[PDB]
């Protein structure tokens, strides 16, 4: 193909490499799934070794790991801290509660899955999913944003 | 019985040596230095970090992972549409519809498990009288859409066909306990 | 000084928080449930039950599940007495249909009638 | 009963019968309670069922290959306490805890038999009778059922 | 009639199969009555007020969590303190919120 | 930075657990207690088991 | 466990504890992942006689609570009592009374 | 065995397939409808009939406690094999 | 599984598949039951 | 037919409490619209408050009126101290929810619900 | 009808509206509101997309599970177009750019792609086609985009004779390029209007009103083969409109009369950008083209939508462009613009 | 002796019966019923007017010393005139005992709060009001504690549906989290898990 197309593809690879090697989650959790999330932070699995480091403010966050039961009282707050994240942001639902309500699906005060509130990039199943499974979801998200072709789509526009 | 965690018994009085020891403790930061030494020892230890995904954390044959539907060695489905798993499912994550098959066998026409609704508790696999539904040890089945976690009978039978070499071995290692 | 008079219907619909549709458009049924004819046990015919009229259940396009739109579809309330269920229904402002309890009729049973000399109750087999 | 079994022997097994496409017979489950025999003798008035044999080999049914088809013949499916006489259209379809019960009236004739419609997930699964002493007692016709 | 039998007994015995069926479909019937059972949980006294109406489902299950009373008493403990002191008090009350909210 | 009043608003993790328990059976209501205090799972199991 | 003796002495001096005796990493002392098959024992009711369920039916020995007094049923010098005898004072630990 | 519709869509072992005018094939557009290839009805049809000697046989599906609950099949009808209601294995009494 | 291979069954997959999410080979759910209510088909011949 | 009062012996001081609560809501509406960045005007908020009061206007039991006043004061406090958010305040307007028509023909065309 | 297309439920998220709609411009400004309304009533929305999956992530929560089918498509790929419209009873065309790229120009975007979509829809036998043109895109207009939309209207009518043609005015909304454009005029010194913003009449229409009109066109039996004119209730001069916009922003207001030829020159200068330009020559020409008065054409009222006024829905757009000083300002603190009957 | 049946001690039953007689004769103005369960638990059912005197007496009496309120809750039995049964479980550390005090209420008769007796009753009565609608007199700040802001209805009541009446979702047209009437993709399948045969003959109610 064109020489400029190759340059654009390599720039896409570089941008995707940077964004997948530096994934900072918001220090945000709701329940037992967030307990497994800090067990992923624990020395056995070392998200920091993978380059994944928690940041407290949503402004410095890249991904949002919805780890727990999203209730009706919590949903505006979750939407607010999602909206306050800057644009290259991703969402990892974790556990059956955040996926589709889970054990509290038919409850009066539970949002039936956080995908009703925020656009979810990756769903991690389990109750709780193990820290292995959450780490697998993080690596799958890294592959997904490695697959992104933003500058190539912009060039083909 | 009970014990005191902070109450001190009697007094140590006052001595020049004890006063000098407390003065050196305050001025020279002795407990801070030994905390530094503890962190230094941890630095020179060996980390407990495995090399995921090339190394996996240990598990047991009892592990409750992705659901699957098993078969007899003849290839006939083990499930007989008895809805015990559906009855005992605490999250109501199982939907079962059934009818007699063309040969008159009692088989399901719909076996759906909402893995976004399931709580991964194993009540289905411990209520199944024929060991049809199991939680095989797969846990790395995260998807990118909510729909792909809504399993039906074809997905569960494909999981049972995929993981039969491991599920059968786990049930062989486990069934004497249960 | 601590006792007033109220000559009203005891309406708490404004306090229950139910939407107006699910009060006015709803019909409830107060009845002793019939004995399930597959069994001979009668312990489920002891208490009064109040249930609601059945609304639409349709098919979910994605999965074929039974989707519903009314919240009072699984609502069954148990009462010790018919007048207690009446009081609860009038208090919550629901129109009701009341079915009187169907007590089984007493029956004259005689084992010796199976071997009657002249009557037709003599059986031909055992 | 007790919570466990002391029976260490082998069980008996009985070949099934083919009394018709309405009533499915799995006669191994039969406990020889003669409810179907008494019903067919006294209410249906057909005298086609009975016990052949003796002792532990006593079997309920018809000695010959006979199709037991009168009206009011699903009530043996009702009154059989075990699942020896089940319903063939209802075979393997649902469970009683699944089925929601709706008390309604039959319109297939002008008797007006009180019935229960068993519906699961918005689909009519079964028709059972209702106890009304002044109309249909405990039974419904085969067309109704 | 309360605990399920072994799987071999269920697959070889009629009574065990019947009891397995009924326990995993309906469950055992608890005789009607009310109790409050308190257990020394790590976070404090974990209580269950169970009311059984005689059926196989509990009529009422109130869960008493120690964190509920501790967080109710958080405001009293924070008098004359700063933000970091409040953080320390929340940490030392051993607070988890699933049992608080239920 | 002095603290004049604390008002803990809770219920942001309220899921109607008691109502779901009263709509489920006892064995079905057991794994709710794992998720009540999700650091003391076996202890809540023991509490519910001793009550039943 | 693969640490050199120099690093082991450095770690032990820096921590003040003998770390090599109690390592936090499991190497070989753990059980094998494959085990011989078990044979679990049976309970006390696994007997073929004198095992009627009515003699061990603890669930049906529950009675309704006994009414000490009622406003409708009863229709109503002794010493004052307590719900229980007062709780005995705990003894101080003979193992380690103070930290 | 797996058969295809006139639309080309695979028919499952339950016989389910979307119609030609059904809009719900758009969920399979640019994706795949996965169908379990091994049909249990054909697989249990492939099993030979076990020739036993007794009038009543016992089946548990094999493996003892790993199989189904142990049932007894009465092989009195000489014009029809006895089928186990759980595992689908067929048995016939050898009268020679 | 070189000194102790698993039991061979004819229905076991001979080729393992990894996670096929966000691929054309991904799993798409559908109702596995057939149609329950059958509509009346009007006749193709006019009455007059 | 003789019951224990909550706060009001009869309907007059119950209506007095209702008027006090309406006064408090009427004063608090402009502050809410200024503080929470609401798209609505002050006229719309007071219209909504009047609509809620007129929705509850049909009751004649003093105890029910007292409990309605207590609930209204709880919601008023939740609006004064900013605990209700913009979403919680705008939930009174149902602007995303289409209304079901009240005529028989439209209810017949839509579905089986009466 | 098919048994799976019969409507069911009460019209909520989990209901069935019986609408299988392939929405082509769903990734843009109007498309997100159209998809939101369709998924809100509960519909099978097929989204053929060209941009990134990240760029279509915001649409993923607008419907229930399995009710939104995203699939890649190419505007040069008739096979992709026909596989998008193969299972649909409504095809909605919202394809459009406000500028020209080196790959797609105004002629392709507004004629060739709509003709291809309508041709594929007619071959696939969909029941209803809805095409969004522009108001006052009649023919022989001063701007190339409006002439292109006129030719596209003619081609869509020739291929699909019963196509519902919807011509809205300048749509305003949260993510629009009309109110946000005039608010982003504050980043320069003055507001360069042609003839000081007079003799230019506009009646902007709310994006939710347009989307409700489009959905009611999917459902309406009497809308087939008609051309609708979607306009707001009030017509404003361009000067008074920009004055009201800056008044709602509370920023400042310094108008400046700039002649149209040099205004088109600086619009071209802004338009020669590799990314999305701030403005183009076609953009300033469409700004200074007056809106015609819809007399014979039906509109939002005839499709069952009450036109919400700009005075009512203005603060949800322009509050972002304020500073901290004027951030908490109500509706009533801004004087509404003077309307004109002509 | 029997390995499957709970051992029973009669001394606790005797002590609780004696203390129930003690409290009943001390407070005949309010005590309506005194019972001791077979699980050795003492329950005293009182008039709602005597909640403050009964709780104060149990906390401050020398022979009671029930200084710790274990919990406060309500049970909705919607077949009696006063549907809400208010239950106070109390702990005496001095005598190592537990007691239960019951009273009744309906939707329109509030009962006195015992915040002046126990401070935990503040949040406990807030929960009771939020979940059942039982108002409490003289509460320092009574409001909702677990439901969402603006939640209508008291969800722990029997007649309140399990799924509620409204559900939340993010609407992109209004850019907010909005409440809609509840629609479920799959309805909660209720089960009739009641055997038609009587299980406990000791609790057989007489026929009506
Ligand atoms: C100064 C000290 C430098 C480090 C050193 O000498 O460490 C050895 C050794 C480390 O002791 P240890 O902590 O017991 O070693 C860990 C295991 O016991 C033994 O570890 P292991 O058995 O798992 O594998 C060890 C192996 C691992 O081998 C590798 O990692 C090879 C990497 C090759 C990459 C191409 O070899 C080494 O680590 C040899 C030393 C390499 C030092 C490299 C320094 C430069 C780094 C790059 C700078 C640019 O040092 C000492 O015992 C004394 C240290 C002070 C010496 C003065
Ligand atoms: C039981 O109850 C509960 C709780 O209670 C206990 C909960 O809590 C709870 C909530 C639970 C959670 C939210 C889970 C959260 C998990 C934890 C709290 C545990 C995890 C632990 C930590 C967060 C502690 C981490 C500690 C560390 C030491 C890690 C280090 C972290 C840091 C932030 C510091 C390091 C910094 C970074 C990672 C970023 C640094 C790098 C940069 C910013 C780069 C800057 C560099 C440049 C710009 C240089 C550029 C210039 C050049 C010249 C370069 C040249 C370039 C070229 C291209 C050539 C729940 C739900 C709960 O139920
Ligand atoms: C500087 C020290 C850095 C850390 C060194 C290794 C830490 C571990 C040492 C062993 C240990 O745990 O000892 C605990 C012990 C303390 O144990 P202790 O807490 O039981 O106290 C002993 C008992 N009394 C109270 C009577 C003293 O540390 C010491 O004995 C020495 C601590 C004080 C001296 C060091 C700190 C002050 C140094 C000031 C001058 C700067 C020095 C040169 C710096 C050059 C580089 C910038
Ligand atoms: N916006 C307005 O003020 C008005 C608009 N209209 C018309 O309404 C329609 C929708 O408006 P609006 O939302 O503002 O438009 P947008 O600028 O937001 O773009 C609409 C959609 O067109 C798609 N698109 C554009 N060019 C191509 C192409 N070459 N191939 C594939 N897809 C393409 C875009 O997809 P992607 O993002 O992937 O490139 C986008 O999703 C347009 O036809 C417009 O002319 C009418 C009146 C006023
Ligand atoms: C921003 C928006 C936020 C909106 C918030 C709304 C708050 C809702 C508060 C509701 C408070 C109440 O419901 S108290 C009103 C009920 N009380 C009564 O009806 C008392 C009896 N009613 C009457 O007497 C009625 O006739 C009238 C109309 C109230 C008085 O008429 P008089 O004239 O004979
Ligand atoms: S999915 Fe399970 S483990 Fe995760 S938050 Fe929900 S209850 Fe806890
Ligand atoms: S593991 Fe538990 S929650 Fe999941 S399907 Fe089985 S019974 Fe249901
Ligand atoms: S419990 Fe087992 S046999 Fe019964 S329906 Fe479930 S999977 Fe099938
Ligand atoms: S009714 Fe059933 S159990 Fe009784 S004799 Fe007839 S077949 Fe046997
Ligand atoms: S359910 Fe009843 S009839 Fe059927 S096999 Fe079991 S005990 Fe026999
Ligand atoms: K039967
Ligand atoms: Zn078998």
């Amino acid at each position: 193909r064109s020489r400029a197309e190759y340059v654009v593809t390599k720039l896409d690879d570089l941008i995707n490499w940077a964004r997948r090697s530096s994934l900072w989650p918001m220090t945000f959790g709701l329940a037992c799934c967030a307990v497994e999330m800090m067990h992923m932070a624990a020395p056995r699995y070392d998200m920091d070794r993978f380059g994944v480091v928690f940041r407290a403010s949503p402004r410095q966050a890249d991904v949002m790991i919805v780890a727990g039961t999203l209730t009706n009282k919590m949903a505006p707050a979750l939407r607010k801290v999602y909206d306050q994240m800057p644009e290259p942001r991703y969402v990892v639902s974790m556990g059956s509660c955040a996926n589709g309500g889970g054990y509290y699906h038919y409850s009066y005060s539970v949002v039936r899955g956080c995908d009703r509130i925020v656009p979810v990039d990756i769903y991690v199943p389990g109750c709780p999913p193990t820290a292995e499974a959450l780490l697998y979801g993080i690596l799958q998200l890294q592959r997904k944003i490695k697959r992104e072709q933003k500058l190539k789509i912009w060039y083909r526009r | 019985t009970y014990k005191y965690v902070n109450k001190k018994e009697q007094e140590s009085e006052v001595d020049m040596k004890s006063a000098t020891d407390n003065a050196a403790r305050i001025l020279m930061w002795t407990e801070l230095i030994r905390g530094l030494g503890m962190t230094l020892s941890y630095l020179f230890r060996e980390p407990a970090t495995i090399n995921y995904p090339f190394e996996k954390g240990p598990l047991s044959p009892r592990f409750r992972g992705e659901h699957a539907l098993r078969r007899y060695p003849s290839g006939e489905e083990r499930c007989i549409a008895c809805k015990l798993c559906e009855a005992i499912c605490p999250a109501q994550a199982i939907t079962i519809e059934a009818e007699p098959r063309a040969d008159g066998s009692r088989r399901t026409t719909r076996y759906d498990i909402d893995m976004t609704k399931c709580i991964y508790c194993g009540f289905c696999q411990e209520a199944c009288p024929v060991d049809a539904i199991v939680e095989g040890p797969n846990f790395e089945f995260s998807t990118e859409t909510h729909e792909e976690l809504l399993y039906n009978k074809e997905k569960l039978l494909n999981n049972g066909d995929k993981w039969e070499a491991e599920i059968a071995a786990n049930i062989q290692a486990d069934y004497l306990y249960r | 000084t601590q006792l007033i008079t109220v000559d009203e219907k005891l309406d708490i619909t404004t306090l229950t928080g139910v939407p107006e549709e699910h009060i006015k458009t709803r019909k409830v049924r107060i009845f002793v449930p019939a004995r399930n004819n597959m069994q001979s046990g009668v312990n489920n015919t002891k208490k009064w039950k109040m249930e609601f009229d059945t609304r639409e259940r349709w098919e979910n396009p994605l999965m074929g599940w039974a989707s519903t739109a009314d919240p009072l579809s699984n609502m069954v309330l148990t009462f010790s007495a018919k007048e207690d269920a009446i009081a609860f229904a009038e208090k919550n402002g629901w129109s009701y249909d009341v079915e009187e309890k169907k007590v089984p009729k007493p029956k004259s049973k005689s084992y010796g009638a199976n071997f009657s000399w002249n009557k037709r109750t003599r059986v031909s087999t055992k | 009963g007790s919570d466990r079994s002391r029976f260490l022997e082998g069980k008996r097994a009985v070949e099934d019968k083919n009394i018709g496409p309405l009533v499915k017979t799995i006669m191994t489950r039969c406990i020889q309670c003669t409810r179907c025999i008494r019903f067919a003798s006294e209410i249906a008035g057909v005298d086609d069922l009975g016990t052949t044999g003796r002792g532990n080999d006593m079997q309920v049914g018809t000695y010959i290959e006979k199709m037991f088809m009168s009206e009011l013949s699903g009530n043996v499916i009702d009154i059989c306490p075990v699942g020896a006489l089940t319903s063939k259209p209802y075979a393997f379809t649902a469970r009683p805890w699944e089925t929601r019960k709706t008390e309604s009236i039959d319109v297939m004739d002008a008797v007006g038999s009180n019935i229960v419609v068993s519906t699961r997930t918005g689909e009519v699964m079964r028709i059972l009778p209702r106890m009304h002493e002044d109309i249909n007692e405990e039974w419904i016709s085969d067309k109704t059922r | 009639k309360v605990s399920p039998p072994k799987r071999a007994e269920m697959k070889t015995s009629m009574e065990s199969l019947i009891h397995h069926f009924k326990l995993y479909t309906e469950g055992y019937q608890v005789p009607p009555g009310a109790t409050y059972t308190a257990i020394e949980a790590p976070k404090g006294e974990f209580g269950v007020y169970l009311v059984s109406d005689g059926s196989s489902r509990p009529y009422r299950c109130k869960i008493k969590a120690p964190g509920f009373a501790h967080l109710a008493g958080l405001d009293k403990m924070s008098k004359g303190h700063m933000l970091a002191d409040v953080v320390a008090i929340i940490g030392t009350q051993d607070i988890v919120f699933g049992e608080i909210d239920r | 930075e002095m603290v004049r009043k604390c008002d803990p608003h809770i219920g942001l993790l309220h899921r109607g657990t008691e109502k779901l328990i009263e709509y489920k059976t006892y064995l079905q209501a057991l794994p709710y207690f794992d998720r009540l205090d999700y650091v003391s799972m076996m202890c809540n199991e023991q509490a519910y088991s001793i009550a039943v | 466990a693969s640490a050199t003796r120099v690093i082991q002495k450095l770690r032990n001096w820096a921590s003040g504890q003998d770390l090599q005796a109690k390592l936090q990493l499991r190497y070989q002392e753990i059980a094998k992942r494959t085990q011989p098959p078990p044979k679990l024992p049976v309970g006390p009711s696994h007997k073929l006689s004198n095992n009627y369920y009515c003699t061990r039916d603890g669930r049906r020995e529950v009675v309704p609570p006994s009414i000490i007094m009622s406003s409708q049923k009863a229709l109503v010098e002794k010493k004052a009592v307590t719900p229980a005898p007062p709780m005995k004072r705990w003894e101080l630990s003979k193992d380690q009374p103070y930290l | 065995g797996v058969q295809v519709s006139p639309s080309g869509e695979k028919i499952t072992h339950t016989g389910q397939v979307y119609d030609e005018k059904d809009y719900r094939r758009v969920r399979f557009v640019d994706r795949q409808k996965e169908v379990n290839e091994n049909f249990a009805i054909d697989l249990i049809a492939q099993q030979p009939v076990n020739e036993v000697e007794h009038r009543i046989i016992a089946c548990d599906g094999g493996g003892g406690a790993l199989g189904h609950p142990k049932v007894y099949i009465n092989l009195d009808k000489e014009t029809k094999t006895g089928t186990c209601g759980y595992c689908g294995l067929q048995f016939k009494q050898h009268h020679h | 599984p070189t000194t102790n291979p698993p039991t061979a069954r004819k229905f076991i997959w001979t080729n393992h598949k990894f996670n096929v999410s966000a691929t054309p080979e991904q799993y798409v759910p559908y109702s596995t039951t057939r149609k329950k209510i059958h509509e009346w088909v009007p006749p193709s011949t006019p009455y007059k | 037919t003789s019951v224990k009062p909550i706060f009001s012996r009869d309907l007059n001081e119950a209506k007095r409490r209702v008027r006090e609560l309406y006064r408090a809501w009427y004063r608090e509406v402009p502050n809410t619209v200024h503080l929470m960045q609401l798209d609505i005007t002050v006229k719309q908020g007071r219209d909504k408050v009047r609509e809620m009061f007129m929705k509850n206007a049909h009751v004649t039991d003093p105890r029910v009126v007292d409990l309605l006043v207590i609930k209204g004061k709880m919601e008023l406090q939740e609006t004064i101290k900013v605990w209700k958010q913009r979403t919680h305040v705008m939930r009174f307007f149902h602007e995303t929810e289409t209304p079901r028509p009240k005529d028989f023909l439209s209810k017949f065309y839509m579905g089986h619900d009466p | 009808l098919h048994h799976a297309v019969i409507p069911h439920g009460k019209g909520g998220r989990s209901s069935v509206s019986g609408v299988v709609a392939t929405v082509f411009g769903a990734t843009g400004f109007l498309g997100r509101y159209v998809v939101n309304h369709l998924g809100r009533m509960g519909s099978q929305v097929i989204i053929p997309y060209r941009c990134d999956v990240y760029d279509i992530m915001h649409l993923r929560l607008m419907g229930d599970l399995g009710q939104l089918t995203f699939l890649e498509w190419d505007a040069r790929d008739k096979d992709s177009i026909r596989k998008a419209v193969q299972h649909s009873n409504v095809v909605i065309n919202l394809i459009g750019r406000e500028w020209e790229t080196r790959n797609f120009d105004f002629e392709d975007v507004f004629v060739n792609i709509p003709r291809a979509i309508a041709q594929a829809s007619k071959e696939a036998g969909v029941e209803r086609f809805i095409h969004v043109s522009h108001l006052n895109a009649s023919m022989k207009s001063s701007s190339k985009s409006l002439r292109s939309k006129a030719v596209g209207e003619k081609e869509v009518r020739s291929v699909f004779p019963e196509a519902i043609i919807i011509r809205p005015s300048d749509i305003f909304g949260r993510e629009d390029r009309f109110l946000n454009h005039f608010a982003n005029y504050r980043w320069f010194l003055a507001v360069p209007l042609v003839s000081l913003g007079f003799k230019t009449v506009k009646q902007p229409v709310y994006v939710a009103d347009v989307s409700k009109g489009i959905v009611n066109a999917t459902k309406d039996p009497d809308a087939v083969g008609k051309t609708f004119a979607f306009t707001g209730p009030n017509r404003y001069l361009l000067f008074h409109l920009v004055k009201y916009i800056f008044g709602m922003t509370h920023r400042t207001f310094i108008p400046y009369p700039l002649p149209l030829f040099v205004y088109s020159w600086i619009g071209k200068l802004f338009g020669l950008s590799p990314f999305e330009p701030w403005t183009t020559k076609d953009k300033v020409e469409r700004i200074h083209i007056s809106d015609v008065m819809p007399t014979d054409l039906p509109g939002l009222e005839d499709l069952g939508v009450q036109p919400t006024p700009l005075e009512l829905k203005s603060i949800e757009v322009l509050r972002r462009h304020r500073t901290y000083r004027w951030l908490s300002s109500e509706i009533e603190e801004t004087k509404p613009a003077k309307t004109v009957n002509y | 002796k029997r390995p499957t049946v709970r051992p029973r001690s009669d001394v606790t039953h005797k002590q609780l019966s004696a203390f129930g007689e003690y409290v009943a004769e001390i407070l005949p103005k309010y005590v309506q019923q005194v019972q001791v369960s077979c699980l050795d638990e003492l329950e005293i059912c009182i008039h709602p007017d005597g909640v403050i005197p009964t709780l104060t007496f149990l906390r401050d009496h020398t022979n009671a010393q029930f200084k710790s309120l274990a919990d406060l809750t309500a049970v909705d039995v919607p077949t009696r005139q006063n549907r809400f049964e208010i239950v106070y479980n109390l702990l005496s550390l001095r005598f190592n005992s537990r007691i239960r005090v019951k009273t009744y209420a309906d939707e329109l008769t509030p009962i006195d709060s015992i915040v002046s007796v126990h401070i935990a009753a503040n949040w406990y009565e807030r929960e009771v009001w939020d979940m059942f609608g039982v108002f409490f007199f003289n509460h320092p700040d009574l409001r909702r504690i677990l439901t969402d802001y603006g939640f209508e209805g008291h969800p722990f009541r029997k007649d309140f549906p399990l799924t509620g009446y409204v559900e939340l979702r993010y609407d992109d047209e209004v850019k907010r989290v909005v409440a809609e009437p509840v629609e479920l993709a799959q309805e909660f399948r209720k089960f009739d898990l009641n055997s038609p045969w009587e299980a406990f003959p000791a609790y057989r109610q007489p026929p009506e």
